[PDB]
C-alpha cells in the first residue's frame, strides 16, 4: 500500500481513519500527522494555520482537491475552513510528494497537506445518491449537510454539496491570572465566537474515453466572530469577520498513449474578507477593512517515460493574484519544474531529483530562484518491506501582502526566507499472522535549516507589529510514528495507531551574548513543543465501533526567550468517540456520538486562546 | 524524554552598585505585549536591598493585566493605569494589597483604554485613547466625572491647576490622520476650556519649572522622524517655543531635560541632554562613559536624588533592563531581567513594611562653608531662596539625616561633622568610613580604577573640653600623596562675588595664579556664589593636590589617587575607609588618640573641568565601623 513506498515523507488518513479521528473542520485531525505544530486560536471557526515540522506556517501549501490553494493576505491559510463532512483522503507530504506528476505549485513548498474530495463510485443502477449528515451539539452547533450525487451521461457525474455551519461556541474554560501555581482563578465564559460558515460545492467528473476533466464549483460565505485574547478583567470583543470565498476549478488529464501523459490545471479564486471592530477607538466609529483577492491560476503540466520505470516531468505554471483594499498589489507569478531522474526499481534505488525555477513581477522583488529537491528510497532486505528513505529540499516563503502592502507597518525589501531539509527515515511495514492483519513503523531524523525568517516583532507604538528578516531558526527533530491494526478472534478490530516528535527548534540567529537576540541563542522558538505526540485506538465490533484518540504537547514556551514566567504547560486532549450503522430497507443511517476533550482541561496552545472543554456531538446522518 | 527545561538568565540582576540617596522604594512597570497579559510591577528596596520581579502577582496572587502602561505614586497608594485590560490598580502602599478595582468602561462594555495618570487636589485624572479624561476620588474610588477631549489621548498633567491632555488621534493615521491638539482641562468646573494647536500626534507631555507644559510631538508618520518639543506657557496656554530637536520622551528637573530619540528605519537611538531655557541640546550623547545603549524605552528622573532611569526594552521580546545612570552620564548600576518591556520607573521614600537613636550615621553638622562652585545655590548645597545661614547649616543637618547628599563647591570649602558618640581608635585596622558618589568607569587611561574622582582632605578632632563645639586642634590625616612635591602646602585662595549675579566667580591665590570657576548651562541659579554670605569676598586656607583630571576630549576622567582623601574613590571595595592612625599634627609629627569627635571635609583640588565644572567634594553620609 501507500505511506512505505513514497520517497518523500507521506502520512494518509482514509475515510474509515478520518472517521475513527473524530473531528470538523479539518485542522482537528491535521494534529495528528506526527510532524505537525498547528498554530490556533479559540475553537470552532478559529484561525487554525499549521506548521509541517516547526517551519514557518507560510510554508504549507494546502490543496484542495488536486490544486493548492493559495491565501496571499496574511498567507497562513485558514485551515478551519475546510470542513470534514466531504474529505475522502488527507494526506501530509513533508517533500516531493513520491511522484512527480503534480502542478508545479504543489513543488517549491517545504510541506503539503493534500484535502482529496469525496469521489462517487457509481454502484449499478441507482442514478442518484442522497446523504446527510446532520451534527449538532457543544454549545449551540448545528450542521445540516447535503451530497446530491448524479449521474448524467455515463461518463459524467455531478456531486452538489451543501453545508449551512451556524454556532455559538460559548466555552466554560477556565481563566488564571498569571502563570505560577499560587494564582487565584476564574470559571470564564467565551464570548463573540458566532461562526455561521455556509459551504457550496458543484463537481463534475467526467471520465472520458485514460481522461479525467474534473472541474469544481466552490462557493463559501462566512460570519464568524473573531474572538480577543483573554484579557484580564476584561472580556468583551465584537470583531466580526466575513469570509466570501469562491473558485472555479478545472483540471484535464489526457493519456497519449504510451510514454506521453499530459494535464490542465486551471483555476478562478475571487476571495472577500471584511473585519469590522465596532469597539475600536478610531474617530469615524470602528475599523471597516475590507480586503478583495483573486487568482487566476493555469498549469500545463506533462510527463514522459523513457522506460517502464523511469520518468520526466515537465510542469509549467502561471498565476495572477490581484489584491484590492479599502497599495493595490498584483503578483504575476510562473512556476516551471524539470523533474529529474525518477526511477521506481523494485529493489534497488528509487531516486528522484526536482529543480523548480519560479518567476515573480510584482514595486516589490522579481525573484528567480532555482530550488533543488532530491529524494532517494533505497530498499534493501527483499523479504521485507523496509524502506531507507533520504530527501534533500530547499524551498522559499513568499513574503505574503500583508507582510508587504499593509499600511506602513510591513517593510517592502523582505528577503523571502529559505527551507533547507535533510529528512533521512526508516519505513518497516509487515502483515505477519493473521493476529496482526497490519504493522508499520516509521521514523525520520530531520535536520531543517530556515535563514532569513520573515518574523513580525513588535514597535510598541503605532503600527504595532513590523516585519523584518530577523531569524536563523535550526530544527533538527526526530518524528516517529506506527500503525499497528490487531485482530483477536473474529470481527473485532482493535486498530491501533501512534505517532511521537521529538521536535528540536533552536533559534541560532546571533551567536553573541552582547545582542537583543543574544538571548535566543540555541533557545527553543516560540510555540514548538519538544516532546509533541499523538495516539489513537479504534475498535470496530459489528454492534458498535468505539475510537479513541488522544494529543500530547510538552513544554511549550513563548517569545523564544525560555524563560519559567512566560512558559506554557504541557497538555493532553483526549478524546473518544461511538459509530453505528443501521440497514433500512437500502438506507444507510449513521448514529456518531463524539466526546471531544474527555478529560476536562482547559487549555491553551497560543497564549489566552483557550481551547473548549468536553464537548459531545452529535450525527445523524441518511445516505441513498 | 523531555529535556526542553527553562534555561536561566545567566547575566546577575544588578551590574553594579545600587545605592541611592534617600529612596526606600523603587517601582518598574513593564508592559509585556499585546494580547500577552504578562505585565508586570518589580520593585527595588534599598533600605533590604531586595528585588522582587513579580510583586503584584506575589501579593494578590493575580496578574497585573494586559500592557500596563502608567505608574504613579500618590498618597500612599500606587495608581497602575493598565491599557488593554482597561483598569486602574490603586493598590495600597505600606502592605501592597489591592485595594478596589476601577473600571475604565464606556456605557457598554467597550473598553476605554486608559493610558496615563496626573494627580492635582485629591482627585485622579485619568485620559484614555476614548477621547475621555476621568475624575477619581482617592477616597471612594469611584469615577466621578467624564469630559470629552476629542481625538485619542496619551499622557496627561498637571499645572497651573489645569489638566494638560495630549490628543495624539494616533489610531487615526490610515483615516483622517492624528491628532493636533492639547487640551486644557480645569479644575474648578472641570470643562475643556481651551484646545492648543500644537503640531502633529502630541504625546508625553509633563510639567516643568518657570511654570510651563513641555510636550513631545510626533510626525504625522512616526517613522518620518518629525520630532518637536514644544513649550507652552500655561498663563495664556498658547504653544510659546517649538524646538526642532527630535524627541521621544524627556525627563525634566531645573531648566534642563534629559531626552531620547530613537528613529526606526536605522534604528539609531541617541539620548541628549538640552537646556530648555536656552533652546540649544549642551551633550549629544548623555551616556558618557561607553555604556552601550540599544533600545531605551522610556526616561525618567528620580525627583529626590537626582539620578536618571533609563529603561532597556531591546527587541521587545527580551527581558529589559533598568539603567541608573547620575547627572554627569557615568553608569551607577543596572537591574538585568526585571521584567519585560519596562515602561515607568517611580521612586518613594516612605517604604512598604529614629534621630534619637544613633544608627551609626552621624548626627549633626557644626560648620558649612562651602566654596563657589556648580552646585551650589541649589538643594544639594542645603540652601532654598531667602534662608539664612543657620537655616543651611539645619537644611544640612536635615539632607544627612536622610542620607542626602551634600557639596563643597570649589576648593578649600569644608563641612565639619560630629556623631551621636566618640568612635574609639581601632589599632591595625580602619575606623570609619566617608561615603561618596564617586562612580568607576570600566575602562580608563590608567588603572588604579578610574572615574570621577573628586579628593580632599580630611581633619580629625577630639572633643576634649566637652562642648560640642568645634574650637579644638584640628589634626591633618598623612594621605597617599602627603609629605610628596605631589602636595601644595600653604595654599591660600580668595574668591570674589561677581558683579553681575549670574556671573563667573572669579579666584586668585597667593601663589600667583589667577583664574574663574565657569558658569555652565546645567545649573542655572541665581549665583554659583553662596547667597548666605555677607561678604564680598571670601577666603580659604589648606594644602592644594596635584589635579588629577586629564582632558581625553569629553570624556574627562578624574584619577584616583590610592588612599587617604574623602570622595577619591567609590564609597565601596577597599581604600574608601580611613583610620586615626594616619592622622598628624602641623608638624607632622603622629599623634596617637584614643577616641575621635570630630570630622572636617575640604576639597584638596583647585581645577576647572569644562562641562562637569570645578572639581567638587561631595560628601553623602560619614558612618563608623562601632
Ligand atoms: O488629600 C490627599 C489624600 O486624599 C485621597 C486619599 O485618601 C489619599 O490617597 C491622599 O491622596
Amino acid at each position: 500500500t501507500r505511506e512505505v513506498r513514497s520517497a518523500s515523507p507521506l502520512q494518509v488518513f482514509n475515510k474509515e481513519e478520518l472517521k475513527n479521528l473524530q473531528a470538523l473542520q479539518v485542522s482537528d485531525a491535521v494534529k495528528h500527522f506526527a510532524g505537525v505544530t498547528v498554530k490556533d486560536y479559540g475553537g470552532i471557526g478559529g484561525l487554525k494555520t499549521v506548521s509541517i515540522r516547526s517551519l514557518g506556517a507560510q510554508h504549507t501549501a494546502v490543496s484542495y482537491d488536486g490544486i493548492t490553494v493559495s491565501d496571499c493576505q496574511t498567507g497562513q491559510v485558514d485551515i478551519g475552513r475546510f470542513s470534514l463532512n466531504n474529505v475522502d483522503r488527507l494526506s501530509l507530504n513533508n517533500g516531493q510528494s513520491d511522484n512527480i506528476f503534480q502542478p508545479a505549485r504543489f513543488f517549491a513548498s517545504a510541506g503539503i497537506l493534500n484535502i482529496q474530495t469525496l469521489t462517487p463510485h457509481f454502484k449499478e443502477d441507482k442514478p442518484t445518491n442522497i446523504a446527510a449528515e446532520f451534527k449538532t451539539g457543544s454549545w449551540g452547533l448545528v450542521n445540516p449537510s447535503l451530497f446530491l450525487e448524479q449521474q448524467l451521461n455515463k461518463k459524467w457525474s455531478m456531486t452538489a454539496n451543501g453545508e449551512w455551519m451556524s454556532s455559538d461556541g460559548h466555552y466554560p474554560f477556565t481563566l488564571r491570572y498569571g502563570n505560577d501555581a499560587d494564582v487565584q482563578v476564574s470559571k470564564e465564559k467565551r464570548r463573540n465566537t458566532d461562526v455561521e460558515n455556509l459551504r457550496a460545492e458543484i463537481s463534475a467528473f467526467a471520465n472520458l474515453s485514460k481522461e479525467q476533466w474534473r472541474l469544481k464549483a466552490y462557493y463559501y460565505q462566512s460570519s464568524r466572530g473573531l474572538p480577543n485574547a483573554t484579557t484580564l478583567y476584561y472580556d468583551f470583543s465584537r470583531q466580526n469577520l466575513r469570509d466570501k470565498n469562491t473558485f472555479i476549478q478545472s483540471q484535464y488529464k489526457k493519456e497519449f498513449s504510451r510514454k506521453w501523459v499530459f494535464q490542465t490545471s486551471a483555476k478562478w479564486n475571487w476571495s472577500y474578507q471584511n473585519y469590522q471592530d465596532p469597539d475600536a477607538l478610531t474617530s469615524v466609529g470602528g475599523t471597516d477593512n475590507s480586503y478583495y483577492q483573486q487568482e487566476y491560476y493555469l498549469s500545463a503540466s506533462a510527463l514522459y517515460r523513457i522506460w517502464n520505470n523511469l520518468s520526466f516531468s515537465l510542469s509549467t505554471d502561471g498565476s495572477i493574484n490581484t489584491m484590492n483594499a479599502n497599495v493595490s498589489p498584483t503578483r504575476y507569478s510562473w512556476l516551471t519544474a524539470f523533474a529529474g531522474k525518477y526511477v521506481n526499481e523494485w529493489v534497488t534505488l528509487s531516486a528522484s531529483a526536482l529543480a523548480t525555477v519560479i518567476n515573480e513581477k510584482a514595486n516589490a522583488g522579481n525573484h528567480r530562484k532555482l530550488s533543488p529537491n532530491v529524494s532517494i528510497s533505497l530498499k534493501p532486505f527483499h523479504n521485507e518491506e523496509l524502506r531507507f528513505r533520504f530527501f534533500y529540499k530547499d524551498i522559499f516563503r513568499l513574503p505574503s501582502f500583508n507582510d508587504l502592502y499593509y499600511d506602513k507597518a510591513g517593510n517592502i525589501n523582505l528577503k523571502p526566507e529559505s527551507a533547507t531539509q535533510y529528512n533521512i527515515g526508516i519505513t518497516y511495514s509487515k502483515a505477519i499472522n493473521n493476529f496482526i492483519p497490519y504493522l508499520s513503523a516509521t521514523v525520520d531524523a530531520y535536520h531543517n535549516k530556515v535563514t532569513d525568517k520573515i518574523v513580525a516583532t513588535p514597535t510598541k507604538n503605532l503600527f504595532i507589529w513590523s516585519m523584518v528578516n530577523l531569524g536563523k531558526v535550526d530544527i533538527k527533530g526526530i518524528d516517529a510514528t506506527a500503525s499497528l491494526s490487531l485482530q483477536p478472534l473474529d470481527k473485532l478490530r482493535i486498530n491501533l495507531s501512534g505517532n511521537y516528535t521529538y521536535q528540536r527548534a533552536l533559534d541560532v540567529t546571533n551567536s553573541n551574548p552582547n545582542s537583543p537576540e543574544g538571548k535566543v541563542y540555541k533557545h527553543q522558538i516560540a510555540y514548538t513543543p519538544r516532546v509533541s505526540a499523538s495516539g489513537q485506538a479504534g475498535i470496530e465490533t459489528p454492534w458498535l465501533n468505539l475510537s479513541y484518540s488522544f494529543l500530547f504537547s510538552g513544554k511549550r514556551y513563548m517569545l523564544g526567550q525560555n524563560i519559567s514566567d512566560n512558559r506554557l504547560d504541557s497538555y493532553s486532549d483526549h478524546s473518544i468517540s461511538a459509530y453505528r450503522d443501521f440497514k433500512i430497507q437500502k438506507v444507510t443511517a449513521s448514529l456518531n456520538l463524539e466526546v471531544l476533550n474527555l478529560m476536562n482541561r482547559n487549555y491553551e496552545i497560543v497564549k489566552n486562546f483557550p481551547m473548549p472543554g468536553r464537548s459531545v456531538r452529535v450525527t445523524i446522518g441518511v445516505r441513498y | 524524554c523531555d529535556d526542553l527545561e527553562d534555561k536561566p538568565s545567566i547575566v546577575p540582576e544588578s551590574n553594579g552598585d545600587v545605592f541611592e540617596t534617600g529612596t526606600a522604594e523603587m517601582y518598574i512597570l513593564s508592559e509585556g505585549l499585546f494580547n500577552q497579559n504578562n505585565s508586570s510591577l518589580a520593585r527595588y528596596s534599598f533600605n533590604r536591598q531586595r528585588c522582587t520581579n513579580n510583586y503584584f502577582s506575589a501579593n494578590n496572587q493575580r496578574g497585573l493585566g494586559d500592557t500596563a502602561n502608567d505608574i504613579a505614586i500618590y498618597g500612599n497608594k500606587i495608581y497602575v493605569v493598565v491599557n488593554v485590560s482597561s483598569t486602574v490598580e490603586v493598590i495600597d502602599f505600606p502592605t501592597g494589597k489591592s485595594i478596589r478595582q476601577i473600571s475604565m468602561l464606556r456605557d457598554n462594555g467597550s473598553s476605554r483604554q486608559p493610558r496615563a495618570i496626573a494627580f492635582d487636589k485629591d482627585k485622579a485624572y485619568i485620559c484614555s485613547y476614548d477621547g475621555t479624561v476621568a475624575r477619581i476620588d482617592t477616597t471612594s474610588l469611584e469615577i466621578e466625572e467624564i469630559v470629552t477631549v476629542g481625538r485619542n489621548a496619551e499622557d496627561i498633567c498637571v499645572q497651573n491647576g489645569k489638566l494638560y491632555v495630549s490628543n495624539s488621534g494616533g489610531l487615526d493615521y490610515s483615516g483622517p490622520g492624528v491628532d493636533t491638539t492639547v487640551s486644557v482641562i480645569d479644575i474648578t468646573t472641570f470643562k475643556e476650556t481651551k484646545k492648543i494647536e500644537v503640531g502633529p500626534n502630541p504625546g508625553k507631555i509633563l510639567p516643568g519649572l518657570e511654570e510651563a507644559v513641555y510636550v513631545v510631538t510626533r510626525g504625522t508618520d512616526i517613522e518620518a522622524g518629525d520630532y518637536h518639543l514644544v513649550k507652552i506657557d500655561s498663563r495664556t496656554d498658547a504653544v510659546a517655543i517649538t524646538y526642532d530637536e527630535k524627541v521621544l520622551s524627556f525627563a525634566i528637573d531645573g531648566p534642563i531635560a534629559y531626552l531620547y530619540t530613537y528613529d526606526y528605519q536605522t534604528k539609531d537611538s541617541a539620548i541628549k541632554v538640552f537646556d530648555l531655557n536656552a533652546g540649544t541640546v549642551i551633550r549629544d550623547n548623555f551616556i558618557t562613559d561607553g555604556t552601550a545603549i540599544q533600545t531605551p524605552f522610556s526616561i525618567q528622573l528620580n525627583p529626590f536624588s537626582g539620578n536618571i532611569y533609563i529603561t532597556e526594552a531591546y527587541n521587545y521580546t527580551v527581558k529589559g533592563d533598568v539603567l541608573c545612570f547620575n547627572q554627569q552620564g557615568q553608569l551607577q548600576y543596572r537591574l538585568n531581567d526585571i521584567g519585560l518591556n519596562p515602561n515607568t520607573v517611580v521612586f518613594s521614600d516612605k517604604a512598604s513594611q529614629d534621630p534619637n537613636a544613633p544608627s551609626a550615621f552621624a548626627n549633626k553638622v557644626f560648620e558649612y562653608i562651602p566654596a563657589p562652585g556648580q552646585f551650589i545655590n541649589t538643594t544639594t548645597s542645603a540652601y532654598e531662596d531667602g534662608f539664612s545661614a543657620g537655616q543651611v547649616l539645619e537644611h544640612a543637618t536635615e539632607k544627612l539625616k536622610k542620607k542626602s547628599v551634600i557639596s563643597l563647591g570649589g576648593f578649600g570649602g569644608t563641612i565639619t561633622v560630629g556623631f551621636h558618640q566618640s568612635i574609639r581608635n581601632s589599632k591595625g585596622e580602619y575606623d570609619f568610613r566617608i561615603l561618596g558618589n564617586a562612580s568607576y568607569n570600566q575602562n580608563t587611561g590608567t588603572g588604579a580604577l578610574g572615574g570621577s574622582a573628586e579628593p580632599g582632605i580630611v581633619l580629625v578632632s577630639k572633643d576634649e573640653n566637652g562642648n560640642g563645639l568645634p574650637d579644638d586642634e584640628w589634626y591633618e590625616l598623612a594621605g597617599s600623596e602627603y609629605g610628596k612635591d605631589t602636595e601644595t602646602r600653604n595654599y591660600e585662595i580668595t574668591y570674589y562675588r561677581p558683579q553681575p549675579a549670574n556671573g563667573d566667580v572669579r579666584w586668585t591665590d597667593n601663589q600667583g595664579g589667577e583664574g574663574f570657576v565657569y558658569r555652565n548651562s546645567y545649573h542655572q541659579q541665581d549665583s554659583y556664589y553662596p547667597n548666605w554670605i555677607e561678604e564680598d569676598e571670601i577666603t580659604f586656607r589648606g594644602t592644594r593636590l596635584k589635579d588629577n583630571a586629564i582632558n581625553e576630549g569629553g570624556t574627562w576622567v578624574g584619577y584616583c589617587y590610592p588612599w587617604g582623601y574623602a570622595d577619591n574613590h567609590p564609597n565601596r571595595s577597599e581604600f574608601s575607609q580611613f583610620k586615626i592612625d594616619w592622622a598628624v599634627d602641623q608638624n607632622g609629627n603622629h599623634v596617637e588618640l584614643d577616641k575621635i569627635d570630630f570630622v572636617k571635609i575640604y576639597t584638596a583640588v583647585n581645577q576647572n573641568v569644562g562641562w562637569m565644572g570645578e572639581i567638587s567634594t561631595e560628601v553623602m553620609t560619614v558612618e563608623d565601623l562601632h
